RNA sequence: ACAGAG
């Protein structure tokens, strides 16, 4: 594999402060399985959202599930069977910043990763066990799949 | 005879004078649906810090003008109000607020923002630029001071 | 207008030129536009060499 | 061209060339030619009622119909071909989302007037060779290269 | 529904109350998940019909369906800007004793359309004043005016 | 021998306005032969000089000697001369349509196709940069569509090839910040450029303009060189005017047209504020004004009705801006700095 | 004279040129970058007016493999000019049909 | 006070030192009632664009 | 000074419209009835005629005859 | 007090406004000047506050 | 000596 995070995650709020922009709708989103808030920036022309959708989000640092890290330049035309087959949206973006939980003086282990998709931003936070591989300045794919 | 070139001064009856600074063809320019395309191209950004809202009504009131065979009159503390020619528009089918629907000329799709569009008084002046073009390399000299 | 002011600390400078401006924004920041009219008539002295 | 006066003389002598209107707009042969996408106005719900007159007369004079089917008139779009789109379903509040206008991008509506040098079916006829033309002289250079 | 909004976002430019969307031409290979965009003449000869809705003396109206934008605006300009014509160039002037002046009466006696057919004559050569019957017409303009 | 040969590309030319009032008025430029009559230069020079185009006239001198062209070309050269002496702030940088084109340009809801994606890029291959292999990053959007979000295309203003070394860093409020998203804003108004990559923010005057420093162009100065600098701008300079003008940008007289919410708010501010003026002018002529300290009881008066016609305007400019949509272009000329303010759309 | 010159990336073996099409304007350039766009083997293709007082367009090619660009332009080339003889065929014939049932009808 | 139209009826009639003309003046197509009262509409000094 | 021959904006010969255009102001058309009947439709080409100035009209009493 | 089709015979125009001289063949207009009333108490500060 | 232009 080559999947650094996985997760179900339910959406709770679609427009907190309005809808600034058409296409872009900021999903405040949170997770069963793990106690972990998501926010997320997607395309709602291409991909609409509603405000009780639950979706599967797994963030992969290669497409290819063989686990070959090979990304020269990714060419769209190239068809071979890949990760993104099983998915119906997908993002690559730069993790780009990883900051403390400012909320405890003392005896804390959540963090903040940062991931920006071209300006699309998403922030994930939790407990620090579940955010292990992410690195500044590296480069990972989001895969989301709403479910039934 | 002199023709209009660059570095000539028009000028458009309330204070938004201006040099030419580019020419054209009619194959570049965007066009409405009608084939129309502007003999002049004005910048938008000349309006805000100048409050020259009255150069936006004469191009509303002359286009309903034109369209009806009027002279619509533009006198201080009266004239013709814009709820006025707004109704002029719609009834010959153009657009109550004057923006078109406009295509591009140079890639042939059409323009995302409707277009302002409209006649404007115009008014040439008599600064030109081969009045004014000069240049000395060495030449004849004052008699007392031995200088230019 | 006397020699103070007028004549000696400014002065009347051959090789200058004056006309209108107007914008081209495919120029780089740091280069001019120069009409032929005004570059036929303001020379530069190269001097000969290898 | 003139107006003259008792007295008054005008004679010269005109060279008439050939010329593209690239070089001088005097050369070119059309009136205007332009294009527009063709409309395709669809009504999302059905307006019936008294809405419908007030969705007829929100758009050019022979694109909406209003049809008596029980009594009872119901709008449905006839001939959107002659819609100018001056945007006045958007003036008023209740019929904003119910229609959605729009244009049908591979389907171009060309109209040519000439100016009388040769008529317009001759001139489209050239236009597309010329296009032919300059694709066929680059290839001439690719040959000439290699 | 995600496939709905693609079909509309790759064939409808349609239009807002503040602007155009859509406006683009998006149908290129790999631009879609399962479209094959790649250029195919067979689907271009398939899809491609032209009906001529009007015609009369110097009018014509036409539909052109299955091209792009990108070869439709070429048609469009090489009628404006590339198509030749034959129109006066010089004007050989003796005893002009009219109020018009005579760089005046030349630039109208240029814009009058001459009903030659240019298929049948040449372009005149760099220089060449007199011209021959290769490539040039002469019309002769010959007024007098007189008391009744 | 000594030719006197014309004045030919690459010449060392003085430039400059008639008054001047600072150095920078007169600066040195590389001539290029046009055929047109005006002298011509690149906008963002515009602001050292005080031009505005409107029939203006400069002055071009030709140094005479290899001395003065030397003197001329390493002390006052446009790329030496970026700042001013005074506070040190960047005063050649981006002006009017090239903040705007980069505002829009920046905005996420900008998405591009790989047609429109390299149209725009492309623009930028021109002069110097006509050897470089273009460098068209990844798309962001993979799956339902491939897209490139408008930030990335920004980006190739700031590294435009894979062998140019620039790795510019910023990080800065915009100026519609609300002051508690730290780069989670909702306005879109926290930018940072890690790597040159614009990650986050839209780019307003307080990042591609002249004001003052937290520029990008002013970074790159500090940072990469004097040559980066001037690179930067001249793509920027190239590449907006290609997405403005495809994409439209046009004000209308209803873009200043008040709507229903502010008529019926601005008929109660009058009659308010009038009724509360109308009240102490009847306490000042007969009764008792509180008097404010250390003025006449006829000056306390001026003090308060100009509290109440102040709260009026304000508070019907407050109004109008709520019930502006997006896109209103004096709007977007306001958020982004290029052109006008928040004053002059309310007095409108 | 010469209407065509390449002018070769400086990194770059042949997969990306340079090609300046004088005597020029976007009624070329806009309707080729079109069909070169549509070969799936392209990478990026776009053109820009180096100044509007030159008639130059450079337009870039750059392709995915290791196939030289000049394949992609002279596809380009052809099948545009492919297309214009279709348009020119379904164009003529349309007019002459349009004639034949006018002179029919009232007759 | 500097855009160029025409100085009046005599104006082909008269000498002076320095004349500007527009060649084809058309009259304002939106206009205050000091226009009609001046007579400005009769030699006018501009075009609609 | 007199009629342009061509429209400025679309290059429509509106040069020969001006006799006829005076001729049905005589038979008391409107403005906007006697365009149309010309066949100005875009309002490029209306502005010709119904801004234009017939000086020429005027300056030729001034000039010099038999 | 002429009519227009007798400026005609004089080469003027019924527009010119005149009141202006011709003086050695230019056109010369005495400007409206403005003044202070004369035999009028003014009441005013000098320049020491007096 | 006056009027302009920025
Ligand atoms: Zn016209």
């Amino acid at each position: 594999a080559g999947i650094l995070f996985e997760d179900i995650f339910d959406v709770k709020d679609i427009d907190p402060e309005g809808k600034k922009f058409d296409r872009v709708s900021r999903l405040h989103c949170e997770s069963e399985s793990f106690k972990m808030d998501l926010i997320l920036d997607v395309n709602i022309q291409i991909y609409p959202v509603d405000l009780g959708d639950k979706f599967r989000l797994v963030i992969a640092s290669t497409l290819y599930e063989d686990g070959t890290l090979d990304d020269g330049e990714y060419n769209p035309t190239d068809d071979r069977p890949s990760r993104a087959d099983q998915f119906e949206y997908v993002m690559y973006g730069k993790v780009y910043r990883i900051e403390g939980d400012e909320t405890s003086t003392e005896a804390a282990t959540r963090l903040s990763a940062y991931v920006s998709y071209g300006g699309l931003l998403m922030r994930l936070q939790g407990d620090a066990n579940n955010l292990h591989g992410f690195e500044v300045d590296s480069r990972v794919y989001l895969l989301m799949k709403k479910l039934a | 005879t002199r023709r209009p070139e660059i570095g000539d001064k028009f000028s458009s009856r309330h204070g938004q004078k201006g040099v030419c600074g580019l020419i054209v063809p009619q194959e570049d320019m965007p066009f409405c649906d009608s084939g129309i395309c502007p003999d002049i191209i004005m910048n938008p950004h000349g309006f805000p810090s100048r409050m020259t809202v009255g150069k936006l009504i004469e191009l509303l009131a002359g286009k309903a003008g034109v369209l009806d065979g009027r002279f619509h009159y533009g006198t201080a503390f009266g004239g013709s109000k814009v709820k006025d020619v707004c109704e002029d528009l719609v009834r010959h089918g153009y657009n109550y607020l004057g923006k078109d629907y406009v295509t591009s000329g140079i890639t042939g799709e059409p323009l995302e923002a409707y277009i302002y569009f409209g006649p404007v008084y115009y008014q040439k002046l008599k600064h030109m630029v081969l009045d004014k073009m000069h240049a000395r390399a060495r030449g004849p000299r004052a008699v007392l001071t031995r200088q230019p | 207008q006397g020699r103070f002011r007028g004549n000696l600390s400014g002065k009347r400078v051959d090789f200058s030129g004056r006309t209108v401006i107007s914008p081209d924004p495919n120029l780089r920041i740091d280069e001019v536009a120069v009409p032929v009219h005004v570059a036929k008539i303001l020379t530069f002295p190269e001097k000969v060499n290898k | 061209i003139a107006q003259l006066r008792p007295g008054q003389e005008i004679d010269l002598l005109m060279h008439c060339v050939k010329g593209i209107g690239k070089d001088h707009a005097k050369f070119s042969p059309v009136a205007t030619a332009s294009y527009r996408l063709l409309p395709d106005i669809t009504l999302l719900e059905p307006v019936e009622g008294e809405a419908a007159e007030e969705l007829s007369r929100c758009f050019s004079p022979g694109v909406i119909e209003v049809q008596e089917v029980q009594g009872k008139k119901v709008a449905r779009v006839a001939n959107p071909r002659l819609d100018t789109f001056s945007r006045e379903i958007f003036r008023n509040e209740k019929l904003k989302k119910v229609v959605r206008l729009a244009r049908v991008r591979d389907h171009y509506i060309f109209s040519v007037e000439s100016t009388g040098v040769l008529p317009p079916d001759v001139l489209v006829s050239e236009a597309i060779k010329v296009l032919m033309g300059k694709c066929r002289r680059f290839l001439d250079e690719l040959d000439a290269v290699q | 529904a995600a496939s709905q909004a693609v079909e509309e976002m790759r064939s409808r430019v349609v239009l807002g109350e503040f602007g155009v969307r859509n406006v683009h031409t998006t149908d290129f290979p790999g631009n879609y998940s399962g479209y094959d965009d790649a250029w195919d003449q067979d689907r271009f000869e398939k899809n491609f019909r032209v009906d001529v809705v009007h015609m009369d003396e110097n009018s014509l109206e036409f539909d052109m369906v299955g091209i792009d934008a990108a070869i439709a605006n070429a048609f469009r300009r090489i009628l404006l800007a590339e198509v030749p014509t034959m129109a006066v160039e010089k004007v050989l002037v003796y005893n002009n004793t009219s109020i018009v002046q005579d760089e005046i009466l030349a630039h109208r006696l240029g814009l009058i359309p001459i009903h030659a057919d240019p298929r049948l004559f040449e372009y005149r050569n760099q220089g060449d004043e007199e011209g021959t019957e290769i490539d040039t017409l002469q019309f002769r303009l010959q007024v007098r005016c007189t008391r009744n | 021998d000594i030719v006197e040969r014309h004045l030919i590309d690459g010449d060392v030319v003085l430039f400059n306005r008639q008054p001047s009032l600072h150095k920078l008025s007169i600066m040195a430029h590389l001539a290029r032969v046009k055929p047109h009559r005006t002298f011509r230069f690149n906008e963002c020079v515009c602001t050292p000089y005080n031009a505005d185009f409107d029939g203006d006239e400069m002055n071009l001198h030709l140094p005479q000697t290899e001395e003065a062209k030397a003197e001329a070309l390493v002390l006052m050269g446009t790329k030496a001369n970026l700042v001013t002496p005074r506070n040190g702030e960047p005063l050649i940088a981006a002006i009017q349509d090239f903040l705007t084109g980069a505002y829009l340009l920046t905005l996420k809801d900008t998405f591009f196709d790989r047609a429109k994606a390299c149209q725009i890029i492309a623009s930028i291959l021109v002069g110097k940069d006509e050897k470089i292999k273009v460098r068209l990053p990844p798309p962001t959007i993979l799956k339902p569509v491939t897209l490139w979000t408008g930030k990335q295309i920004f980006s190739v203003i700031l590294r435009p090839s894979d062998d140019n070394p620039v790795r510019a860093n910023l990080r800065t409020k915009g100026k519609q910040y609300c002051g508690k998203g730290e780069d989670l804003c909702a306005n879109d108004s926290y930018v940072t450029i890690q790597n040159s990559e614009l990650m986050s923010g839209s780019m307003d005057k307080g990042t591609l303009g002249s004001g003052s420093k937290n520029n990008i162009f002013y970074i790159l100065l500090r940072d990469w060189g004097q040559n980066e600098a001037a690179d930067a701008m001249s793509r920027l300079a190239r590449l907006a005017p290609v997405y403005l003008s495809n994409r439209g940008f046009s004000i209308g007289i209803g873009d200043v047209t008040p709507g229903q919410g502010l008529l019926k708010a601005k008929y109660e501010l009058l009659n308010a504020g009038y009724k509360k003026c109308d009240e102490y002018i009847e306490a000042l002529n007969t009764g008792k004004l509180q008097q404010q300290p250390g003025c006449t009881a006829e000056e306390t008066l001026e003090a308060l009705i100009l509290k109440e016609l102040s709260v009026i305007r304000d508070h019907a400019g407050s109004a109008c801006l709520r019930e502006l949509d997006k896109s209103n272009s004096p709007l977007t000329m306001a958020l982004c700095g290029s052109k006008g303010s928040f004053i002059n759309i309310s007095q409108m | 004279k010469t209407a065509l010159e390449m002018v070769q990336a400086a990194g770059t073996d042949r997969h990306c040129v340079t090609f300046v099409l004088h005597e020029e304007d976007h009624t070329l350039g806009n309707s080729l970058r079109y069909m070169i766009m549509k070969n799936p083997e392209v990478e990026f293709c776009g053109y820009t007016t180096t100044h509007p007082s030159e008639s130059k367009i450079n337009l870039r090619i750059q392709t995915r493999g290791t196939l030289p660009a000049v394949e992609p332009f002279q596809r380009g080339l052809n099948e545009l000019m492919n297309v214009c003889q279709h348009v020119l065929d379904k164009f003529e014939a349309s007019i002459k049909d349009y004639k034949d049932q006018k002179a029919s009808r009232n007759e | 006070k500097q855009a160029m139209g025409t100085i009046g009826y005599n104006q082909r009639n008269r000498i002076d030192t320095l004349m500007y003309l527009l060649a084809y003046p058309q009259k304002p197509m939106v206009k205050t009632k000091t226009i009609e009262l001046i007579e400005f509409e009769k030699l006018p000094a501009g075009q609609n664009a | 000074m007199i009629i342009p021959v061509r429209c400025f904006t679309c290059g429509k010969i509106v040069g020969n419209k001006w006799e006829a255009y005076l001729g049905l102001l005589q038979a008391e058309y409107t403005e906007g009835d006697a365009l149309d009947a010309l066949g100005l439709k875009r309002y490029c080409c209306r502005r010709m005629l119904l801004a234009h100035v017939d000086l020429i009209e005027k300056l030729l009493n001034y000039a010099p005859l038999e | 007090g002429k009519t227009p089709a007798e400026f005609a015979k004089l080469n003027e125009c019924p527009l010119d406004p005149g009141g202006y001289f011709i003086v050695k063949g230019v056109e010369k207009v005495i400007l409206i000047q403005e003044q202070l009333s004369k035999n009028r108490i003014i009441v005013e500060a000098d320049r020491k506050g007096a």
